């Protein structure tokens, strides 16, 4: 909760999990990759989400030990949902993040391969991203023509795949 | 009408600052390895590039995409220890 | 709180033991605030709160307010009498 | 290591080598006539003491509790969205608190000094 | 005012603690609040974690006296730039 | 609704001449009467002693405060009825007893700061109402800046408050670091059980006292009130010392205080017997404030004083100030003025103050038996509910040693009686100009308080009972 | 790599030696440069604990207002001051010393809450434990201190910002109404 | 290691550079205003001429009269030296290119703009004169006046992004400039800009005061140059300040689809040609500046200090106060506050 200042050592330990616990796959992704697919993972594990929040709510100050059982749901539906989205469109997603890579990964520079994304995502592991919070005569954001708001350049592999997506007609 | 004289001072620190500028953004890219600065850092953020250069292994931003992490990252987590301050 | 309190007394026997001129004695004022300022923020990042940081940075105005009246009043007491004596007023 | 430390460190680096040329290669030969300080080419006698106008020590005892708003004023600045339709009224007040003080500063002409260099107002009556 | 609040505008360190003890007083009338001590004692050891010192102390104290010194899996300290090396 | 006059105030003052300087204080001096008559009735708000806290954990406002607020308010109305009403219409006392232009903006600023500290429950709340409080009195005593004794008194002021405020600070930021919190709310009489928390509460009081003039460090007060102009110091004795004391006894920190008894004991013995060799009737008149503020700390140890200080209180501060009123009176009569801020010093000019103005001297004796406790007058029941609550928890070396210093101190005050009863070879038999009828009648006004108030001794325990309890 | 471990103790060594240099020096405004010095102590102090934030608003205000101030006085003003004579000090060199080692130690006497006196004092030397400092990612914004600060003299403390604001009206009014000398 | 020492060497190089050639650059211009050539007797075309008055100036001696202190003579140029030099790390040649990126860079830009005062009062001590040390409260009391409305300008202009980095304020400004809704900010921040140098159209001392040659008169060799360094850094980081936060820093046009024409993907060449965009951007802003500058000081008369004062605190002031109250009350009116 504070930053570590004055000569901060950092250690590590050379431990294991204990027999009770079983074995859970963690996540491997990227900052870039898990940005990206924030919106996707948070479509599909609401309530798993929700369930190890409201658990660790319940159990004030247990914390850790009490609701283990459910902070290992979490990241196994995620990386559901990323092994998902590679199978499915590892392309679009890597020029997804390969673009939130520049910009000091603002998502406010990178709308062109977000919509192919989006587009293949919605198709394919039939996902939508959505803004809660956002009631009605209200445009979400990341669907406005003509933003106030423009990158400083645009990338230029998804700018030809844009292109080439309208030429298709898949767009 | 208009003095070279006069406006080839300004040519040279016009210059000066041009090369200065454009030498910097080549090396920021060279120490980065390819990709651009990230100019404001929240403490979210910081914690996540500490996090990425644990996934990746050494390199500082490599940005691995893996569906499943590998086997030292789960032991190579680090805590910070903070001396006494007196 | 090693800092703050040797800042603090030090700067507090300075000034009781000022005979030399009424600046020195100004000086050592501040330089006791200084102390107490120290030993509370330190308090604030030890305890993790803002509460004795909105104390620090209330009595930093509060400081500078006392540098301002009080220096006007040194004015004042130097308008009637042309010079500041050595030993005190 | 960052560089931002390097320069703090490498600028007075500069300055000291520049003073340190200055030392080492100029000569020094200095005698009484060239010392003194400088006032149109004629000494004269410095007196002890000498008077000053109240404003011109005013004008840096009322800095400060102008300076001491404007960083009050900047704790506001960035929490300016998280205090929506509140803390602007309150900072509306406290601004307003302020100027109400300063145009009893603009009222009095405190820092304004006057000139004694009257015109003789009063006329001539004779006899 | 600024009771619980902390430097990021969250709660701070000892906020549960404090909550805790908090709880206990308010359904206490006086002459029985002797029973709310243990919620006392460890808001105040949060604070200023006093017991954890004396514990740390009691088992320092016999780690040096030891020859084998240290027979588990250790703690292995790391340079800043190396924490996702291997 | 000092807020709203400070405000209106300054910019008004900033547009007037010199010239209507005194006439504007007259209009503050009816503003603040119309708050008293027609804003009173908030009393009902505190029926049972319900306590309110306002702007979240701020400001504690009970009716022990609000009464200190009444008070506060009625004495302020006299002293600004002192500075904005002439004596007489001479040529010369338009020249002793003037206003300064910005006066009334650093009296007001002042009373804002000293209610700041009586309705306050946080510690920043009253470190920053101190520190207001603070400038004041520094500015008050400076404003008559023309006056070698009056710029030495705002220096000597300055760095002996500046001392006592970071000692202050210092023992509020001693208390966060071993408690999370600022209020004494906090504390609820489980926590001083199990918690050293004497030598942090006991320092906060004693540098919150030393301000008032307790005793080890009462000489630099006795100084600034003997060098500073006769007006002035009527308001700088009686301010600090009923908002700084009506804190601390309303905050109960220091009950079975060692220290605070010892400097009890130190108060009362150095009062009484400091003040008896003197001839500065300022002096003389300044360690009665001694002995006086010795008292209250006495009521400090106590747990459930709040009968006893505020009977004591006002008691205090009608005494204080009609003996102040009346030797701004006898300046007519004397026959050497000096010291044009401070013309009547040496308590032998007073004299033959009988045989000019007798009622005058029945004005005087009235208020001088108060002090000492003559129990027809007011003064007596105040120190009568003291001993009821000294001798009720267990203080019987206090008791007597009070005793005693009230013996002691009635020495010098039936000093000023012995000068002002004797004769005198050429008195008074006609007076061409009579003094102020809206002034003189503030004086016959706190007499008749002063006499005939233990009628109403009945009444008032019955409203105590209903309103603080 | 432990070089840079030392670094608060050397800045108390650093400030402890500051304030030998402010009381006793023989020209006043050296020794209030060393004061601004001291501040500058103090402001590497102050990032070196965390609170990179203050260090600058110390070299803002107390610096470049307040120490402003003091030269500003000392430059046009008549102040005597006599040198640190031996003579004259050495009659206040016993009280210093027993005042050094009173206020020093019960100055680090109330940490601590043993009823045993010499218990108080050992636990302000028991500091040598390093804390673990760990990561929680329960913070979504970039809520600075400055941030909170604004928001708590701005919602909870509104009051203390406004009894603040009359604060600074009396900084202003006061040497105004003393150094005017009206018509 | 070796990556952030020599981008160290060459940013100290490229502005120890051109804080010289202003110097050449304000006596060409200065001449040609008054219909005459600037020099051309030292390089081919007049260049290195700094350099010439430079390595004279290193080889006068340094004098150091009767009634001074020798120290505090020679401190004061050190320390007006690096205050005026510390200041060029926070400025950005380009999206996040510091030389420390630091969260609060504004912060530190008014702290070491509030250092810079010390080098005038502190030098009118030194040789302590009472025809001296008045004119030395002359220029400090200036000094301080208009650093206030400086420190003022800027709060009202962070007052739109809630965020006391740099380079977050110039990616805010890609939308729309800061100039162009607040006009008449521009002038008077350039006015302040002007004071806070104190240059001769705002100057009194080096000219009208006592002294024939300002505070800084009785000097020769070392203290001389590094205050005429510390002066024309002042102003071309004074000029900085004007170029982040009030007129774009690095901004110019778009330039996406010159890219997507020009380029095909990224590469040290396309980062290098970006780089040139954008430092030749912030670069025209900060030489049409310095341009301003020179041009005000040609055609104007100079200042009483009865005029400068009821100038800064009668006149400007109280306008900044209705500033301050105008607009966060037109943030207020739209449904526009800015996020941190
Ligand atoms: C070149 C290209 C780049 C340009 C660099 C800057 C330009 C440098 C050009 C400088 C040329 C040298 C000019 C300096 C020069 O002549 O003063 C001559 C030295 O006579 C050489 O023995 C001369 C020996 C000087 C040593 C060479 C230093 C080279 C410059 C390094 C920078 C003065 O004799 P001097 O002993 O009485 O002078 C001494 C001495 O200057 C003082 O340190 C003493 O305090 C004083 O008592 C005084 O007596
Ligand atoms: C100004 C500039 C700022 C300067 C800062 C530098 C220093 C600051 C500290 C000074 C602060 C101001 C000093 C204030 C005076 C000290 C006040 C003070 O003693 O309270 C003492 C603390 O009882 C220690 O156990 C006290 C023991 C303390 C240890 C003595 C010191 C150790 C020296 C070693 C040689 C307590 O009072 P108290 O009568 O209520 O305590 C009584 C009684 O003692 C107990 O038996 C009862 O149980 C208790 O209920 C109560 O009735
Ligand atoms: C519970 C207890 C709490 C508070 C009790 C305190 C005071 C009672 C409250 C209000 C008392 C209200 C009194 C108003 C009525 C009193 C009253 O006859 O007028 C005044 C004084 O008038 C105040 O001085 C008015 C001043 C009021 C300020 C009183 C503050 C004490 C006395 O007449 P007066 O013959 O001298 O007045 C005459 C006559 O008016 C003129 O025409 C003549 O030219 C002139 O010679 C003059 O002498
Ligand atoms: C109206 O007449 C006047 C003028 O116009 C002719 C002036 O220019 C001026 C101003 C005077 C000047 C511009 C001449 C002084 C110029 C200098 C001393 C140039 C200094 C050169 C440097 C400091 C070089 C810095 C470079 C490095 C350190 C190399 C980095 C590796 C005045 C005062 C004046 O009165
Ligand atoms: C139309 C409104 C008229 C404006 C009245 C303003 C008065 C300001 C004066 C303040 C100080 C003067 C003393 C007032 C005593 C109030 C007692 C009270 O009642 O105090 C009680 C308890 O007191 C105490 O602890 C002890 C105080 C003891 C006073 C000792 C002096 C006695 C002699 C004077 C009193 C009798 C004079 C009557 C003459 C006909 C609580 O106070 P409370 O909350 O009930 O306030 C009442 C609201 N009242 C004012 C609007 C009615
Ligand atoms: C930046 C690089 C650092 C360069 C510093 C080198 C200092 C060398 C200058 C020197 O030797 O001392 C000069 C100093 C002059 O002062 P003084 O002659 O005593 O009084 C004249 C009043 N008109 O004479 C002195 O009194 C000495 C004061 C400084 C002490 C340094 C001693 C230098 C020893 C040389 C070996
Ligand atoms: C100390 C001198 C006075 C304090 C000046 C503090 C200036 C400052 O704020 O430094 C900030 C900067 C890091 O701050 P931050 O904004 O969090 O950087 C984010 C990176 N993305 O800090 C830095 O980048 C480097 C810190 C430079 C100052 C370090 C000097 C240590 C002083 C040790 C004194 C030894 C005696
Ligand atoms: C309906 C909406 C409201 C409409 C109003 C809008 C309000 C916002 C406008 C704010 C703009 C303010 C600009 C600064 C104004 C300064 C006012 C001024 O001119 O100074 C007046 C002063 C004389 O004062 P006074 O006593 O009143 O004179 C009466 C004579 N009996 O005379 C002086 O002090 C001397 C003048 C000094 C001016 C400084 C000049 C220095 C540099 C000039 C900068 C030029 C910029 C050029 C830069 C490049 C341009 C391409
Ligand atoms: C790019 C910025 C620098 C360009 C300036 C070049 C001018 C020049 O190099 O000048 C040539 C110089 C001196 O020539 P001069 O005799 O004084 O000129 C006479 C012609 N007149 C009569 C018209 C004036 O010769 C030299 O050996 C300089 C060699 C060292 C060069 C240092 C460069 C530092 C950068």
């Amino acid at each position: 909760p504070r930053e570590a200042a004055a000569h901060w050592v950092p250690f590590e330990d050379k431990a294991n999990m204990p027999d009770n616990v079983p074995d859970v796959v963690e996540v491997g992704a990227t900052s870039a990759p898990l940005l990206s697919a924030s919106y996707f993972i948070g479509a599909k594990c609401k309530p798993y989400n929700d369930d190890f929040m409201l658990c660790r709510e319940e159990s004030q100050g247990s914390g850790a030990i009490d609701c283990l059982k459910e902070g290992r749901r979490v990241t196994r539906c995620a990386v559901s949902v990323i092994e998902d989205i590679n199978k499915s469109c590892l392309d679009e997603f890597r020029l997804h993040w390969q673009c939130l890579e520049q910009n000091n990964h603002q998502l406010s520079g990178c709308r062109k391969a977000e919509a192919l994304l989006n587009k293949c995502v919605f198709t394919k592991l039939n996902l939508e991203k959505k803004i809660p919070g956002l009631r009605p005569d209200e445009e979400p954001v990341f669907l406005k023509k003509d933003p106030w708001i423009k990158p400083a350049v645009d990338d230029f592999k998804s700018v030809r795949a844009y292109a080439e997506a309208k030429k298709n007609g898949t767009l | 009408a208009i003095p070279f004289e006069a406006l080839l001072p300004y040519g040279i620190i016009f210059g000066l600052l041009t090369a200065g500028g454009g030498a910097m953004q080549v090396l920021h890219v060279y120490r980065n390895g390819g990709v651009r600065d990230r100019f404001a850092i929240d403490q979210w953020d910081s914690q996540m590039m500490e996090r990425d250069l644990r996934l990746n292994g050494g390199q500082g931003r490599k940005q691995v995409d893996q569906a499943t992490a590998p086997e030292a990252f789960k032991h190579n987590h680090v805590w910070k220890s903070e001396r006494p301050l007196i | 709180m090693f800092i703050g309190t040797i800042i603090l007394v030090l700067s507090f026997l300075g000034f009781v033991f000022n005979r030399r001129n009424i600046i020195l004695a100004f000086i050592c004022l501040e330089t006791m605030l200084l102390g107490i300022n120290l030993i509370l923020l330190r308090n604030s990042v030890l305890f993790d709160d803002i509460s004795g940081s909105l104390f620090a940075i209330v009595i930093i105005i509060l400081a500078g307010v006392e540098s301002a009246i009080g220096l006007s009043l040194l004015v004042s007491y130097y308008r009637l009498r042309g010079v500041i004596n050595s030993y005190g007023i | 290591m960052n560089t931002f430390i390097i320069f703090i460190i490498l600028i007075p680096i500069v300055g000291f080598a520049l003073l340190a040329v200055n030392i080492l290669l100029a000569v020094y030969k200095p005698y009484n006539e060239k010392l003194g300080a400088f006032e149109c080419g004629l000494t004269s006698f410095n007196q002890t003491r000498l008077a000053f106008n109240a404003a011109f020590i005013l004008v840096a005892i009322l800095f400060l509790p102008f300076d001491l708003e404007i960083s009050t004023l900047l704790p506001y600045v960035m929490s300016i969205y998280l205090v929506s339709n509140y803390g602007f009224t309150i900072v509306l007040l406290f601004l307003l608190i302020l100027i109400i003080g300063f145009v009893y500063e603009i009222n009095t002409n405190a820092l304004k000094i006057n000139k004694h260099n009257k015109p003789n107002t009063d006329s001539l009556i004779y006899k | 005012t600024a009771a619980g609040i902390s430097l990021t505008g969250g709660r701070n360190r000892c906020f549960s603690e404090w909550q805790s003890f908090m709880h206990c007083t308010a359904k206490t009338d006086a002459k029985s609040r002797a029973q709310c001590l243990p919620n006392f004692e460890d808001y105040m050891e949060c604070l200023h974690h006093t017991k954890e010192k004396a514990r740390l102390r009691e088992i320092e104290s016999v780690l040096k006296q030891k020859k084998e010194g240290l027979e588990a899996p250790p703690v292995k300290v790391i340079p800043v730039k190396a924490i996702g090396l291997v | 609704m000092l807020i709203l006059a400070i405000i209106s105030l300054i910019t008004f003052v900033s547009m007037s001449k010199l010239s209507d300087n005194r006439a504007i204080i007259r209009l503050i001096n009816i503003y603040l009467i119309l708050v008293l008559v027609l804003d009173s009735f908030l009393y009902l708000l505190f029926l049972n002693n319900q306590t309110y806290t306002v702007m979240g954990e701020l400001l504690i406002f009970n009716s022990f405060t609000f009464y200190i607020d009444m008070l506060i308010y009625f004495i302020m109305i006299v002293i600004s009825s002192l500075y904005g009403y002439n004596l007489y219409n001479n040529n010369l006392y338009k020249t002793l007893f003037e206003p300064k232009k910005e006066l009334i903006i650093l009296f007001l600023i002042n009373i804002l700061g000293a209610l700041l500290i009586v309705h306050s429950n946080d510690f920043i709340t009253l470190f920053v109402a101190i520190e207001l409080q603070s400038y004041s009195i520094y500015l008050i005593t400076a404003i008559y800046n023309s006056s070698y004794k009056a710029s030495k008194a705002s220096m000597l002021y300055f760095f002996m408050g500046g001392i006592l405020s970071i000692l202050i600070a210092y023992s509020i930021n001693t208390y966060y670091s071993v408690l999370n919190s600022y209020t004494l709310h906090s504390l609820d009489s489980l926590i001083i059980n199990t918690l050293d928390l004497n030598l942090i509460l006991i320092a906060l009081s004693l540098g919150l006292l030393f301000k008032i003039g307790i005793a080890p460090l009462h000489k630099w007060l006795i100084s600034i009130y003997e060098n500073t102009p006769i007006l002035i110091t009527i308001y700088i004795s009686l301010i600090p010392k009923i908002s700084i004391l009506s804190y601390l006894v309303l905050s109960n920190i220091s009950i079975n205080s060692l220290v605070i008894s010892i400097l009890a004991i130190l108060t009362l013995l150095v009062g009484s017997v400091g003040g008896l060799l003197q001839i500065k009737i300022k002096r003389l008149l300044a360690f009665s404030g001694l002995t006086n503020a010795g008292y209250m700390m006495l009521l400090l140890l106590l747990n459930n004083n709040e009968f006893s200080y505020l009977y004591y209180i006002t008691q205090y501060s009608i005494s204080h100030l009609a003996i102040f009123m009346i030797i701004i009176f006898s300046i007519y009569y004397i026959n050497y003025i000096n010291n044009q801020y401070n013309p009547i010093i040496y308590v032998n000019q007073l004299k033959g103050l009988i045989h000019d103005n007798a009622y005058l001297v029945l004005s005087m004796a009235i208020v001088v038996f108060s002090f000492i406790g003559i129990p027809p007058l007011l003064g007596f029941f105040g120190k009568l509910n003291i001993l009821m609550s000294i001798l009720n928890n267990g203080y019987y070396f206090i008791s007597i040693v009070l005793i005693v210093a009230s013996l002691i101190s009635a020495l010098y005050y039936l000093y000023l009686l012995n000068v002002s009863i004797q004769d005198k070879n050429n008195i008074l038999i006609n007076s061409n100009e009579t003094v102020s009828s809206v002034l003189s009648y503030i004086l016959s006004s706190l007499i008749i308080l002063i006499t005939f108030g233990f009628i109403y001794n009945s009444l008032i325990i019955d409203i105590f009972n209903v309103y603080f309890n | 790599m432990y070089l840079t471990y030392y670094f608060i103790e050397i800045t108390i060594f650093l400030a402890i030696l500051c304030t030998i240099f402010i009381i006793s020096a023989k020209n006043p405004m050296v020794s209030i440069l060393y004061m601004i010095a001291l501040f500058v102590i103090a402001a590497m102090y102050l990032y070196l604990i965390g609170l990179g934030i203050f260090s600058l608003l110390y070299i803002m205000i107390y610096i470049g207002a307040i120490a402003v101030l003091f030269l500003f006085i000392i430059t046009l003003l008549d102040i005597n001051s006599t040198e640190l004579s031996v003579k004259s000090n050495i009659r206040d060199l016993p009280l210093v010393l027993i005042s050094l080692i009173v206020l020093t130690i019960s100055g680090l006497m109330i940490y601590s809450n043993d009823s045993i006196l010499i218990n108080k004092l050992l636990e302000a030397f028991g500091n040598d434990y390093n804390t673990i400092i760990t990561q929680d990612w329960f913070n979504i914004e970039n809520t600075t201190l400055l941030t909170t600060i604004g928001n708590v003299l701005l919602t909870n403390n509104a009051f203390i910002l406004l009894v603040l604001a009359i604060v600074l009206l009396l900084g202003i009014i006061g040497p105004i109404s003393i150094t005017m000398k009206h018509k | 290691m070796i990556i952030n020492i020599v981008e160290i060497l060459i940013f100290l190089v490229c502005v120890l550079f051109s804080v010289a050639y202003l110097t050449v650059a304000e006596r060409k211009t200065l001449a040609y205003m008054q219909r005459r050539l600037g020099p051309n007797f030292v390089g081919y075309y007049g260049l290195l001429q700094a350099f010439a008055d430079a390595v004279k100036l290193l080889l006068k001696e340094i004098v150091l009269p009767k009634e001074s202190n020798y120290i505090i003579l020679v401190i004061s140029p050190l320390i007006t030296l690096i205050t005026a030099l510390i200041g060029w790390v926070v400025i950005p040649l380009g999206p996040g290119i510091t030389l420390g990126e630091l969260n609060l860079g504004i912060l530190f830009s008014l702290a070491i703009g509030s250092l810079g005062v010390f080098g005038s009062l502190l030098s009118g001590w030194s040789s302590n004169s009472k025809y001296s040390l008045l004119g030395s409260i002359r220029s400090t009391a200036q000094l301080i006046s208009y650093e206030l409305i400086l420190t003022s300008i800027f709060i009202i202009i962070i007052m739109f992004v809630s965020s006391l980095n740099i380079t977050t304020i110039i990616e805010t400004q890609r939308v729309v400039w800061y100039c162009i809704p607040l006009l008449p900010l521009l002038l008077i921040f350039f006015i302040a800009s002007v004071a806070e140098t104190a240059r001769p159209p705002f100057d009194l001392t080096e000219s009208e005061s006592e002294l024939v040659a300002g505070y800084f008169t009785e000097y020769s060799g070392s203290p001389f140059v590094f205050f005429f360094l510390a002066e024309y850094s002042n102003i071309i980081l004074i000029s900085a300040f004007n170029g982040y936060l009030l007129l774009g820093g690095y901004l110019s046009f778009n330039y996406s689809y010159l890219f997507n024409i020009l380029f095909n993907d990224y590469s040290y060449v396309s980062f290098l040609f970006e780089g040139l965009i954008n430092s030749s951007a912030y670069a025209i802003k900060l030489v049409f500046l310095m341009f301003s500058f020179i041009w005000v000081r040609a055609a104007f008369p100079r200042f009483t200090y009865d005029n400068l004062i009821n100038f800064c605190w009668i006149i400007l002031l109280p306008l900044l106060f209705g500033i301050f109250l105008i607009i966060p009350s037109t943030l207020y009116i739209f449904d526009s506050f800015p996020t941190l």
